[PDB]
């Protein structure tokens, strides 16, 4: 058992973190006060759930997690909510004034007032670990805290924890539910400065999640609560291998080995199926072949892009529930007889398979129906460069006029940092083109 | 030099002092360094009684300063309706043009003195007079979206 | 980001300022004595933004009242909410400014500026996390214009990291036919371009035009004009005062609305327009973007919107608002710049204002505001070319070059708006 520390930064990282830890508690049988009646060893242990939960001498199971925000409103909802007793009170850190949707404020001026405290609190959690493997960092691209503070934090974690892995869950902006006009700027600045410090990053496109809520769940105008419950389902599917027994992606290093062929193209695409509305409680149960075919349909992706336009470098299928391995083998065999699934010539055309035989858990109050089998596909495809081009174009339209740039320069940032960031993105776009 | 004291009295509105200076030979048509006369000053500062007194004692109602401003241009710019009427009754040139191509009509239209605009039009002000930029008083009303002024100019 | 320190200077500033406090106190359930008589819990959630909590659960406005004319304090005191203001917060001189910007800025006003700053310090030091400041004032007089700009500059030196926001009333000969008002407004605009983060442009020309042509009032009074001002000030401060799905503050409004530092002059709008003592979502979205509903006498169809923020108030389908707002941006596509993606932001607030079930407030940063600046510039130049009344200013220690510098800066501002109105994405 090797521990993982989760770090939740800014409103999006915090709200998604709350929804994830609620789901993890229901999956492991942990009550909101921290008690776990199925844990026979009190005061400690080396079980797979111990990667995410420490234990006190009183039998309390505490998340290995830190919540950080530059203003207190969002974190105050965690301090007074259903799971208020679950977290270490010193694990919830708040400033007084936020970054005002400005990367430079989060990174250079306001963020510097709290960075040392956050590192000292992370150190206290790291000291309790027998074999810390690394960090899971949750944040938006668009917020000033989510972009700027996360970059500053990732730079410091690389100095103090050199050999540890760092994985991100990043929220990519969408016009339908965005906060600020400058989100494309923040997104490009944080991508540039974090690239060399992150080993693997799972982007969640708010527009993709918004469309799934509208289409599959019949939600007319989805809110952050609806988006976060679906996102937490997907995040749980991705982290399940770290928290339960299994033979695939069993540690952070394995995510890099399986999904990241080269350090800069470290952005896997996640696909999830099936998403069925809770109002359809008596739905027909979809077979392994149906849910597996559903992973190759663009409508089910976590990022809007078209994998038919790109080439695959890796593909992992993570099943949960009533799934017979020979049915997976037959379903995959049928997928290989489809011309719209091309791998790069330098990678073996194989699919890696992991099966957890417990079906997914539904959260009371959620929008999802219970299902007997579900799948999360993680793939590294060159088609994700389409997401980068869309963001790069919105950056170029404003930057060509230097619109809003004065707000960043006025907060201790040089104007040349914008050009250095954009050039890094042009090279990242070329890295995908060079693979194919 | 009574002309210098007459310029000061006309600007300050000292009626008694104006009568006294005139009685002692003061030049009613004296000029300051920029060519302004006692009549230009009384019309700029709204001293109606001084304007009438000077006009009955040989003041040139159409005197121009170094910028071509007449007392009528200044009265129309500042908005002294009663002075505009007295100047017109005494022979002021309604279509006098200054160094900027402006007529009294242009200045009253710019400053929004609508009652003065009506008086000028009734006395034969030229609606086709263009300033050095080619603008008539109607062009000014259109370019600034002054519907009230544009209606008056069409009447 | 919580507390705002409000300052009101001169006659216009204090009259519109008193009306602001009366309107928002009624919305927040605050009576003229300072007690909370409301029913909704949403009224006290962000009350701290404008009010200080005091003994016996008494809510006192974080307001400073300034004027060189002592008679203004009495008119304010004689008002309904005149006793709610803190007696220590009234700073009043002996002689007015007589519409002389130089008296407000350099002589009478400069003697009284340290006294006001003492009160600002006392109010600021009692704030847990001060956002910034809001000033109400006219630009045509001498105190609100000359002294107001001096106060903005001195506050700026002491609090350079806080936001400075003004509600500045632009002069018009239709309401006040005083020929020195273009001088005072031009000298003020020169200061506002450099020293404020955001300015709501409230134009007496548009206020008069709305009363006369739309409300059919033959002889509009200050009370009729100020009714439009208070509805606008209530509308644009909605999200600072009510929770909503956004945690708005003055700095987030500035970062998202101001793409170029000098272009921080907003054109506010309001729908429906009503007179004193006297609707669907598609109609509200329509009226909101109409020239007749703008508080600045500019046709937005003569320029381009760089950024827009809209606030809808009342009970309505949030999906319908998204649909109508999407529709207006498609059919009026040539009136928005193409190089600032997603430049229109909407917010919905459950609590509507007094006497209305539905209301919409518009905050535009449009290149068409150059029409307001050109109107004042043409009047300034007509007076300035003849040097009319210049001695009234130079006699108070003002150099003649200060006028030339203000005129040049305003014409430069107009050229800057024209530059972005003609810019294309390609
Ligand atoms: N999916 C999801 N997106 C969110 C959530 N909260 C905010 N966002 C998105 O995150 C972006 C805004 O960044 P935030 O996280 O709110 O900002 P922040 O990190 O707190 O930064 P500042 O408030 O600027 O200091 C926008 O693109 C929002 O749509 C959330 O709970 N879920
Ligand atoms: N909308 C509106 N405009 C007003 C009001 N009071 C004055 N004004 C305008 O404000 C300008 C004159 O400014 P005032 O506020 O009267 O002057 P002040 O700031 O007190 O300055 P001094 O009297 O010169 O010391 C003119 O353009 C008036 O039309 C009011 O209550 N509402
Ligand atoms: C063009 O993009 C944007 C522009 C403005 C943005 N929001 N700004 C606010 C701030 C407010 O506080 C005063 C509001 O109260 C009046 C407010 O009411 C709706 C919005 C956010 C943006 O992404
Ligand atoms: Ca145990
Ligand atoms: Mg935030
Ligand atoms: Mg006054």
């Amino acid at each position: 058992m090797r521990e993982c520390i989760s770090i939740h930064v800014g409103q999006a990282g915090v709200q998604i973190g709350n929804a994830c830890w609620e789901l993890y508690c229901l999956e492991h049988g942990i009550q909101p006060d921290g008690q776990m009646p199925s844990d026979k060893t009190i005061g400690g242990g080396d079980d797979s759930f111990n990667t995410f939960f420490s234990e006190t001498g009183a039998g309390k199971h505490v998340p290995r997690a830190v919540f950080v925000d530059l203003e207190p409103t969002v974190i105050d909802e965690v301090r007074t909510g259903t799971y208020r007793q679950l977290f270490h009170p010193e694990q919830l850190i708040t400033g007084k004034e936020d970054a005002a949707n400005n990367y430079a404020r989060g990174h250079y001026t306001i963020g510097k007032e709290i960075i040392d405290l956050v590192l000292d609190r992370i150190r206290k959690l790291a000291d309790q670990c027998t074999g810390l493997q690394g960090f899971l960092v949750f944040h938006s691209f668009g917020g000033g805290t989510g972009s700027g503070f996360t970059s500053l934090l990732m730079e410091r974690l690389s100095v103090d924890y050199g050999k540890k892995s760092k994985l991100e869950f990043s929220i990519y902006p969408a016009p339908q539910v965005s906060t600020a006009v400058v989100e494309p700027y923040n997104s490009i600045l944080t991508t540039h400065t974090t690239l060399e410090h992150s080993d693997c990053a799972f982007m969640v496109d708010n527009e993709a999640i918004y469309d799934i809520c509208r289409r599959n769940l019949d939600i007319e105008r989805p809110t952050y609560t609806n988006l976060n419950r679906l996102i937490s389902q997907i995040v749980s599917s991705i982290t399940a291998s770290l928290r339960f027994d299994g033979a695939l992606n069993v540690d952070l290093t394995e995510f890099q080995t399986n999904l990241v062929p080269y350090p800069r193209i470290h952005f896997p695409l996640a696909t999830y199926a099936p998403v069925i509305s809770a109002e359809k409680a008596y739905h027909e149960q979809l077979s392994v072949a149906e849910i597996t075919n559903a992973c190759f349909e663009p409508a089910n992706q976590m990022v809007k892009c078209d994998p038919r336009h790109g080439k695959y470098m890796a593909c992992c299928l993570l099943y949960r529930g009533d799934v017979v391995p020979k049915d997976v083998n037959a379903a995959i065999a049928t997928i290989k007889t489809k011309r719209s699934i091309q791998f790069v010539d330098w990678c073996p055309t194989g699919f890696k398979v992991g099966i957890n035989y417990q079906p997914p858990t539904v959260v009371p109050g959620g929008d999802l129906a219970k299902v007997q089998r579900a799948v999360c596909m993680l793939s590294n495809t060159t088609a994700i460069a389409e997401a980068w081009a869309r963001l790069d174009h919105k950056f170029d339209l404003m930057y060509a006029k230097r619109a809003f740039v004065h707000w960043y320069v006025g907060e201790g940032m040089e104007e040349g940092e914008f050009s250095e960031a954009r050039e890094d993105m042009a090279a990242l776009e070329k890295d995908y083109e060079e693979v194919g | 030099d009574l002309g210098k004291k007459l310029l000061e009295a006309a600007r300050a509105g000292q009626d008694d002092e104006v009568r006294i200076l005139m009685a002692n030979g003061a030049d009613v048509n004296a000029t300051d360094a920029s060519g302004l006369t006692p009549l230009h000053l009384a019309a700029t500062y709204g001293h109606l009684e001084i304007v009438e007194v000077l006009l009955k004692h040989g003041a040139d109602v159409n005197a121009i300063d170094i910028m071509g401003s007449t007392p009528l241009h200044l009265a129309a710019l500042i908005g002294h309706l009663e002075i505009v009427e007295v100047l017109l009754k005494h022979g002021a040139d309604v279509n006098a043009v200054d160094t900027w191509g402006d007529t009294p009509l242009h200045l009253a239209a710019i400053m929004g003195h609508l009652e003065i605009v009506e008086v000028l039009l009734k006395h034969g002000a030229d609606v086709n007079a263009q300033d050095k930029f080619g603008k008539t008083a109607f062009d000014i009303s259109i370019d600034n979206g002054n519907e009230d002024l544009a209606e008056i100019l069409q009447k | 980001m919580r507390e705002i320190v409000h300052i009101q200077a001169g006659q216009c500033g204090n009259q519109i300022g008193a009306k602001f406090w009366e309107v928002i106190s009624d919305e927040h359930g605050i009576d003229p004595t300072g007690s909370y008589h409301g029913d909704s819990d949403l009224q006290l959630e962000r009350i701290n933004v404008y009010y200080n909590e005091a003994t016996g659960n008494k809510y006192v406005p974080r307001a400073i009242l300034v004027d060189l004319e002592p008679g203004t304090m009495d008119s304010v005191r004689s008002g309904p909410f005149g006793q709610i203001f803190r007696p220590d917060n009234f700073v009043f001189g002996q002689s007015g400014a007589g519409n002389n910007w130089a008296k407000g800025h350099y002589t009478e006003g400069a003697e009284l500026v340290d006294s006001v700053l003492d009160v600002v310090r006392k109010e600021s030091e009692s704030c847990d996390c001060l956002q910034g400041f809001q000033l109400t004032h006219s630009l045509g007089g001498g105190t609100g214009s000359g002294m107001g700009t001096l106060l903005i500059s001195k506050i700026r030196e002491e609090y350079p990291d806080r936001i400075m926001n003004t509600f500045s009333v632009m002069p018009s000969p239709k309401v006040s036919d005083t020929v020195v008002e273009p001088y005072n407004a031009t000298l003020s605009v020169h200061q506002l371009v450099e020293n404020t983060d955001e300015t709501y442009c409230i134009d007496n020309e548009a206020l008069y035009d709305i009363c006369f042509r739309t409300l059919k009032l033959t002889t509009p009074t200050y009370g009729d004009l100020n009714h439009l001002v208070s509805a606008t000030m209530s509308g644009v401060t909605t999200c600072l005062r009510f929770p909503g799905q956004l945690n708005a503050d003055l700095r987030k409004l500035a970062v998202n609305m101001v793409p170029f530092p000098r272009l921080h002059f907003f054109m506010p709008g309001f729908a429906p327009l009503t007179s004193r003592g006297s609707l669907t979502v598609p109609e509200l979205t329509q009226q909101m973007f109409d020239s007749k509903n703008m508080m600045a006498a500019c046709d937005p169809r003569h320029g381009r919107y760089l950024t827009v923020a809209a606030i809808f108030r009342g009970r309505m389908s949030m999906k319908e608002v998204d649909e109508q707002m999407l529709n207006v941006q498609n059919k009026n596509s040539s009136y928005f710049v193409e190089w600032i993606p997603n430049n229109v932001k909407t917010a919905v607030c459950d609590i509507p204002p007094r006497g209305l079930k539905m209301s919409a407030t518009f905050i535009g940063n449009s290149t068409a505001i150059q029409e307001l600046f050109k109107r004042i510039s043409e009047q300034f130049t007509a007076m300035f070319r003849r040097k009319a009344f210049l001695h009234w200013y130079t006699g108070e220690g003002m150099d003649e070059m200060e006028f030339t510098e203000a005129e040049s800066n305003m014409n430069d501002l107009v050229s800057e708006y024209q530059q972005y109105q003609d810019a294309t994405a390609d």
